[PDB]
Formats: structure tokens, C-alpha cells, sequence
RNA sequence: ACAGCAGCAGGCGCGAAAAUUACCGAAGCCUCCAAGAGGGCGGUAGUGAAGAGACGUGAAAACAAGUGUGUGUAAAAACCACAUGAGUAACUGGAGGUCAAGGCUGGUGCCAGCAUCCGCGGUAAUACCAGCUCCAGGAGUGUCUAUGAUGAUUGCUGCGAUUAAAAGGUCCGUAGUCGAAGAACAGUACUUGUUUGUAAUGUGGCUUAUCGAGAGCCGAAUAGAACGAGAAGAGUUCAGAGUAAGGAGCGAAGGAGGGCUAGAUUAUUGAGCAGCGAGAGGUGAAAUUUGAUGACCUGCUUAGGAGUAACAGAGGCGAAAGCGCUAGUCAAGAACGAAUCCGAUGAUCAAGGACGUAGGCUGGAGGAUCGAAGACGAUUAGAGACCGUAGUAGUUCCAGCAGUAAACGAUGCCUACGCUGUUGUGGUUAUGAGCACGGCAGAAGAGAAAUCUAGUAGGGCUUUGGGGAGAGUACGCGCGCAA
RNA sequence: UGAGUGCAGGGUUCUAGAUCUGAUACAAGUCGUAACAAGGCAGCUGUAGGAGAACCUGUAGCUGGAUCA
């Protein structure tokens, strides 16, 4: 179930089978990969990337041209975040939920959202500051 | 032990529930257990209508009704016969009762 | 606590729950040296001091025979109870009797006899039930 | 999440006590396997396909006449070969027949087995 | 001046509690300068129903225990051999049920007593006190006291928590315990071989004291350690792998979920003024009470402070407590659709932290209605109460403290496997259906039943009960302004 | 190296104490009758006042209710 609260939903989307190579498609491989390092450069978040891909392009999944991961591409381009792209969208909404509370004080559910939002972020900072991926005296913007 | 299924009321998925006031006695009671009653009564009584034939000024005339919804706690409902104790089969079965005049 | 590796936590709780029977919570954490006759000794030595009665609970009708005894080993005076018909003609002020347990698991009371928790065994050395059915006299 | 090996037994007691004689079986690992394939090798179900679905797997299997009961024991307790006897008397109805099925260095072996190559190891299940 | 019995005998005390101020150039050992000397160490008997063997108390013809010799020993006694006499030898607890065995005869009359428990006796006692017959074990049988079993009433195997005793008011969270599929790798646990590691006791045996305990000889052995072996489970790693595991994100939509700003239709009270000219209120029936200083009722004006009727439901939303007029505004969440991204980030939780109806407390604002306390009128033997008149703290708001409820569906949280019909709410749809959240009615199983959040089960983790009472009380400690 | 012994304190276990205040047993004493029937004002849980005494009254809750409507 989830983890903050009771919810036990279950939509999600279906991974194929087999993955092949999009024939069907209108742009080479070298255009592709010139295409993702453009909307990076730009500033556009890695989830984002995938769906301009799908939805303009037409290219499902993003992975049966590259032979390589979206996160991956960025590393070899050297166009690597300085946090992990999950931990900068937690520490987003610890801001957006204090600079409400500034402004309007008397709100407990607010305060009650804040708590579970900053919990979300110290479990997630013990994995990446394991994997070496943040510096260990790493502290949030707070 | 438990003798209704429901605890007496019509409450599910709630913690709590507006109160309201019995008509008889002006007890608060919840408003998903209370005992309901509806009325539709004319103003003028079958005994007058022969006279209103003659005494009004109009072609025609309809009399005006008056509506309303009542509130009862158990103990007044129970004491001014609305409801009656009944066996343990019977206190399953579920009917709507009429519209009173 | 039933993993593999669970032992230590397993055994600190099984511990902690027997002090729910009295039997083990008596034996840990109370009194079971307070009295003439239990954990201490099978039979005590005392000096009879004054003789008395004591009426059956309800729903009997009658009155028992009863002994008020110094006891030697404590400094405490108790009541005991003197067992055969004629018995109490048998003992006489500032006699030693000796006295013993009614058989309960604690010290408890026995029959319809209220708040007695001893009898008396012997007096003056001799055996009681000699004493009473004449099979025995008194050491005088 | 539920243990493997303890899903895979009262999916099969359910459906044999409904009088199904086939089922299908959700979340499956090596072990499971190697304890299906046992009860086979001794004729308790018939036919085995595994499915090769790419999120865990799955087992599609037909049940004989012969099976009363199977079981899992967890945790999976270290034996000595003087013990296994007595967890034989514990858990099988009858000196004659039935199946305590072990884990060892050699693979899953039963209780008679153990006596034949001298070998304890650690308990996993049983049927009969 | 001398002296220290937890050495061997012995005495006094203390207790419910424990032997002879005995013989010893012999047996087993130790000590010396020794073909010898020393040893209360050790051996031998005496005393005692702590324990354990074998046998007497007659047979149908014909029976212990005595005695004398020899043996035995260091000297003895007992034991054994032969020979003499003979004719001796049972008690303790019971007889209403459990529990084997008498309604037998005489006393006693809720007395005297008996009885582990249940219960007997008030003049017809199979239960008391005795006589007589039976029963049980028997050189033994009763009682008291600790403990093991009884007992699945301590539960690893193996108990319970809807109503019998028993799920924390709700979340977050550390220590702790528990944790995918696929492909590979390594040997410290794990299991096993060989070798060590046990005198007595115990275990499997055999041999000699008339027999039986006893004595003598044999074989194997626990835990613990040394060196090898096997690799299923457990463990470590990887990414041309991507959970009906989790988190981030996209699209269209739904809801009394929450904070803020600005407005609203009535209603209940209070004042002003106008009309009218005698009662209004309240009850089962009445009295307090109010009215010619004009009530009540009907108009028009105003002033405040609460609230959102009917629609409105076995409807919706929220972690719970809880949330119902209309617009605008500010954050975050749940569910659904689908070829988005990251990759084990997860479950449960002592300590620690945040929320928590109402009533209460500290300070400010305010004060319509209702109303603890207090005061009257009735009713009653008496009403201090119930009913009526009146009336204060509170009831509302802001900033805080507090921490309890029949905070209940009296049913912990994740995760499984599971029969049918019917009816809802929100999305999506090959229009056949699905996914999330519900209600209802049977069935089958289950359970002491009533009934079913209760079916199946060695899945994981926390709380918690152990016959009534005393007691959720005393002492200590921690929080709180107090309660 | 130190036995013994001065003087202050602590830590433990027992015991005295004018007087006050709990509990338990009281054959059957005195005053009422609060609960169990709609027990004569339906009962019970929290909180706050009051009262010879059981208890009574306000406020929010529950049915284990006298209503599955
Ligand atoms: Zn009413």
C-alpha cells in the first residue's frame, strides 16, 4: 500500500514484451539522441524528456533506438544534475507547503502535510548519501 | 448482547452527524436514528368544504395544504404508538409507512 | 518474534509474562516467611495463654474450640484449633502444645471454621489423640 | 509480503479442498520449483508448465487424487539427522506413508533419504 | 602466666529437626635416620522404622526365631556346617459421593462432634460417639511441609483478545526484529567424515556370592576443541532486466477535506413610534409571575450576536477527532487512463516528536439564544429532585495550556487464498466489461451459542489477558498554573 | 604496610507514636429506596458544579434500548 496514508490504487502502464526497433519511425538514431541533448540542455526534467519522445517523435519507451537509459546519455554528455531529480522535487514542495504557512499561520492540515513531506525527504537522502551520490554533511535548503 | 445488526441506526463511513430536536419533549437526537413522519394536511377540514361552495367569491377555488416533517426520539415515538415492539423475525422487514393528514 | 534470529526478545518477553501467575509472583515478590507454620517449618512450639470459642459460619450451627498460643520462634500470638470431641478438658493454661498446618496451598482457612490457620498436635509431649481416647496419661 | 512457499501451499489446499482439479499459481522462486518438482517425482500432481511472464512467474499445475494436505515450516529450522524423527512424528499421520521433504547440500531430499546418504539439513515442508 | 573442637569422641544452647567420652601389631594408603617405630587418615563393631533387597507368622501328615560345637576375625560378634530342644509369631487407615467395602444395633438431639471438596446432626443420623461384621495395603501404615507432575492454567512444539479477563484515541519515527524476479560468485557460520574429549554415576551387556539387590570385568557415549569435504537454503555482486513492491512526474475530471477575503434569505431577543382597550403565559391539572407607567396581537423603523431548516439518503469527503448558504483566492493529497523516469529506496515499531469532541484553566475581544450554581412557586410523610418562573459561570472569537470519553463496527497494521445474486458513488470502455471505495441478501465452512470484521494457514512485526475481591488503590518518580 | 578508635554524613532493613483515615467480616440495628419491568424521571461512559446518604443537575457521546421500518 502506500506510504503516507490508506490508498491502494493501482493504475500503472504495462511494459512490452519484446522491444525491437521502431521501423515505423521518421528519424534516424543520430537524430534522436541530438534531439534528447537539446531538451536537456534547455532544463527539461529526464520524465519529461520521455514524453516530448512518445508523443511528438513517436517513439515509445525511448530505449529501443539507444541501446542506453535517459540518465545514462546525460552522464556520458556530462549533463548531470548536482541532485538527483526525485530528492529536488521533494525539497520543491517542503517550500511551497512553508511559504503558505508564513502567510497563513492557523492552518493544521497544512502543518499536518508538512511533517509527512519532510519525513519523505530524510529517507530518501539516506539512499542517495549510500550511494555516494551526495556529499555526507549534505542538509536541506531550509 | 448485540440485538441489531445496524446498532439502531442508519450511519456507515462516518465519524458523526448533525442533531436535531423531538417535537414532543425537544430531546437532541442524531439525525440518522431519529424517527421520521410526514404530513400533508389542508387547511380547511372536509366538514367545511359543502359551506366554501357557497361562501367564496371565485369561479372555482382550490384549498391551500400544509406541509410538514416531524422528529421523534424513541421514547415518544414508542409511547405515541408510531412504532411497536415486535417479534425476532419481524424486526428485519423494512416498509415505508404512509403520509398523514 | 519468530524469526530465525529472534531469541533475545523472545525470551526477555516469555520472562516478563509469569509474573501473572500468583503462585510465581508470591514465591518472587512476597511475604512467605511471615508465618509459624509454611516455608519456614513443618511444626512450631508455643505456650498456651488463653482459651476460647468461636461460632461456625453459615449456614452451621455451633461453637469451636479454640487455643490463643505464644509462639517461641517469632514472638507472635496466634489462634489454633484443638481437633477431637472432649480435647480442650486436655490442656490447661501455660501448657506447651505443639501446632500445625490445615493442608490449603497457602495458609487458608478449612471448613466453616473462620479465620484459624493452625492446630494443636501434642501437649506436654504426649500425642493428643492418646490423650482424649485414655490410651495415655499426663507426664505430671 | 507473504512467503513464496507459503502462498504456493494454500493456493493448492484451498482449491483441492473446492474440488478443482487444476490452478494457477502467482509468485513463484527457485525453491518453489524444486518442491513441486518433488511432489511430482512422488505422484502427487500430475502435469507442471511454467510460465515465463517477465514479473516474477507463474505455474499452471493438475492435481491427483492422492493428495490430503502439503504444508511450508517457517522459520526453516538447522537439523542433525537424530532429529528428523521426531519432527516426523510430529507433522505425518502415519509411520507407512506421507512425505517430510529437507533441504540439504545433495538438493531437497525426503525423510528416508536422509538415512541413505547420512545427512541432516534444514526443515522446509511436507505432504500426504 | 596460659589459651582458640568449621579434627575424633563428648557437653551446653538454639530449634520442628540428627549416633559411642567404644576396639584396632589386620585390610587401603601416607611419614621417618628404619628387616622397625608412628597415624581418631582409614578400617571394625554399637545406636536410629529417613532409603533399597530377599523371607516368617503353618501344612494335610508333620512349621521361623532357641542352644551347643566348629568356623569366621586383629580379637570378635553376626553369617554358614553338623547336632540337640520345641510349637511361639499383626497392625495401621477406612466403610454417603469422588473411591474398594453396612440404610445393621444401641446412645445423642443444629447439642457434642465430623468433614482436603461437596456436605452431615433441630428425637425415624448407612456421614458424630460406641459394639459387631466387611474393605484396602501389610512389617508396616496415617498426618504436616517444600517440590515435580495433574496443566494446552505460561503455550518453542501448543492457549487466548466481537459479547466471558484481554487490540494502544490517530499519525510520524530511532534502536530492534523482518525483507522481489533473472544471471552469476564465494566459503565463516550450516550439515557431515576422521581424530580427540567422560573416573564414579548413568547406558548396552556378560561372569561369580543359595536367590535378589550387591561385587567384578567389557563395549559405546554428551557438550567442547583439531584438520578435511559438500554447496540446496542463507550471504555478496551485476545489468541488452524492469512486481496486481515503493517514490517522482504527465493528462482529463470529481468531493459538507482545510486556511483566508468579501457578501446573503429568514428567525429569536431588545429599544423607538402608531393602532386597540383586557387579559397574557404555563401545565396532566394549577400556582409563582407579568398588564391601565397600555400588556397581548397587527404595522413601520432600527441595534446586536449565534446559526445555516425543508432538499438530505444504510449518500460523499478526511489519519482520527470531525466537516452542510454564495462567490473569489492559496497550498498539498486520494483515485482513474496510458509503450514517462529512477531502481530496492521497503513492512512494523520501545525511546522521542505532532494532532485530539466536550467540559475545564490563563490572558485579551464581545454577549442575541440557552443555561451548571444560587433563589422561588407547586407535588409529597419528607423533597433537598423530577414540573413551572426566573437567574449567574459558561456556550462565540483570537493567542496558548491541558490530554480524558460506550474516543465502539466494543473487531491492530501490512500482505495472501477464497461462492452467488442484487443495489450504489467516481473515472474508463471492443458497450461485452473492468479498477478504487461501499451497502444488502442467501450459501458453504466455522463457533459454547448468539451470530459472522469470526472461512483457510508454523507469512512478517508491535500492543495485551491469566478465578472473584482489595485495586487501577499505597509508596517512589515524570509531566501540568491548577484541575 | 596497617589493626583499632574519635567526629560528621549517607545507604539499607526492622520497630515505637497522641491522633486521623482506608479496607474486610459483621444472624437480621437506624434512615431512605439509587439499580434490575418504560423499576414508576430509560440506563451507562467522560467532564464540571452541588448535596444526610444512596445520588441529583448542565454539556458532548454510546445502545450493551423501549425503534434494523
Ligand atoms: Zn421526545
Amino acid at each position: 500500500a502506500r506510504m503516507y496514508s490508506n490508498g491502494k490504487g493501482q493504475s500503472k502502464s504495462v511494459t512490452p514484451y519484446n522491444l525491437t526497433y521502431p521501423t515505423y519511425i521518421k528519424h534516424s538514431k543520430e537524430e534522436i539522441v541530438d534531439v534528447i541533448l537539446n531538451l536537456a540542455r534547455k532544463g527539461t526534467p529526464p520524465s519529461q524528456i520521455g514524453n516530448i519522445l512518445r508523443d511528438n517523435y513517436g517513439v515509445g519507451k525511448s530505449f529501443a533506438v539507444t541501446k542506453t537509459k535517459i540518465l545514462t546519455l546525460l552522464k556520458i554528455a556530462g549533463l548531470k544534475p548536482v541532485i538527483p531529480e526525485d530528492l529536488n522535487n521533494i525539497v520543491k514542495k517542503c517550500v511551497n507547503i512553508k511559504a503558505h504557512l508564513a502567510k497563513y499561520t492557523n492552518d493544521k492540515s497544512s502543518k499536518y502535510q508538512l511533517i509527512q513531506m519532510q519525513s519523505c525527504l530524510y529517507r530518501v537522502a539516506r539512499y542517495y548519501k549510500s550511494k555516494n551520490e551526495l556529499p555526507a554533511g549534505w542538509k536541506p535548503p531550509f | 448482547t448485540k440485538k441489531r445488526s445496524n446498532n439502531g441506526r442508519s450511519k456507515k463511513n462516518r465519524g458523526h452527524t448533525r442533531c436535531v430536536r423531538c417535537e414532543h419533549c425537544s430531546a437532541m437526537v442524531p439525525n440518522d436514528k431519529a424517527i421520521k413522519k410526514f404530513v400533508v394536511r389542508s387547511v380547511i377540514d372536509a366538514a367545511s368544504l359543502d359551506d366554501l361552495k357557497i361562501a367564496t367569491i371565485y369561479e372555482e377555488y382550490e384549498v391551500p395544504k400544509s406541509y410538514y416533517k416531524l422528529n421523534y426520539c424513541v421514547s415518544c415515538a414508542v409511547h405515541i404508538k408510531l412504532v411497536r415492539v415486535r417479534s425476532r423475525w419481524e424486526r428485519k422487514i423494512r416498509k415505508e409507512q404512509r403520509v398523514s393528514a | 518474534m519468530y524469526g530465525l534470529l529472534a531469541a533475545r526478545n523472545l525470551k526477555k518477553n516469555r520472562h516478563k509474562r509469569r509474573y501473572a501467575d500468583k503462585d510465581f509472583a508470591k514465591k518472587a515478590r512476597g511475604d512467605i516467611y511471615q508465618n509459624a507454620v509454611g516455608y519456614s517449618a513443618p511444626h512450631a512450639k508455643g505456650i498456651v495463654t488463653e482459651k476460647l470459642g468461636v461460632e461456625a459460619k453459615q449456614p452451621n450451627s455451633a461453637i469451636r474450640k479454640c487455643v490463643r498460643v505464644h509462639i517461641v520462634r517469632l514472638n507472635k500470638k496466634v489462634i489454633a484449633y484443638v481437633p477431637h470431641d472432649g480435647g480442650l478438658n486436655q490442656i490447661e493454661i501455660n501448657d506447651e502444645v505443639i501446632v500445625e498446618g490445615l493442608g490449603k496451598k497457602g495458609c487458608r482457612s478449612k471448613g466453616d471454621i473462620p479465620g484459624v490457620r493452625f492446630r494443636v498436635c501434642k501437649v506436654q509431649k504426649v500425642s493428643l489423640k492418646a490423650l482424649v481416647t485414655k490410651k495415655k496419661e499426663r507426664p505430671a | 509480503m507473504m512467503d513464496k512457499l507459503a502462498n504456493l501451499c494454500i493456493t493448492i489446499n484451498n482449491a483441492n479442498r473446492a474440488q478443482k482439479r487444476s490452478v494457477v499459481i502467482r509468485r513463484i522462486s527457485k525453491v518453489c520449483r524444486l518442491f513441486l518438482e518433488s511432489m511430482q517425482k512422488h505422484g502427487y500432481i500430475t502435469d507442471i508448465v511454467y510460465i515465463d511472464d517477465h514479473r516474477e512467474g507463474k505455474a499452471v499445475v493438475g492435481l491427483s487424487g492422492r493428495l490430503n494436505r502439503c504444508g511450508a515450516i517457517c522459520p526453516r529450522y538447522d537439523v542433525e539427522l537424530k532429529d528428523v524423527e521426531r519432527y516426523r512424528a510430529n507433522l505425518l499421520p502415519s509411520r507407512g506413508f506421507g512425505h517430510l521433504i529437507v533441504t540439504s547440500s545433495k538438493g531437497l531430499i525426503d525423510h528416508r533419504e536422509c538415512i541413505q546418504h547420512n545427512t541432516g539439513g534444514k526443515i522446509l515442508g511436507y505432504f500426504y
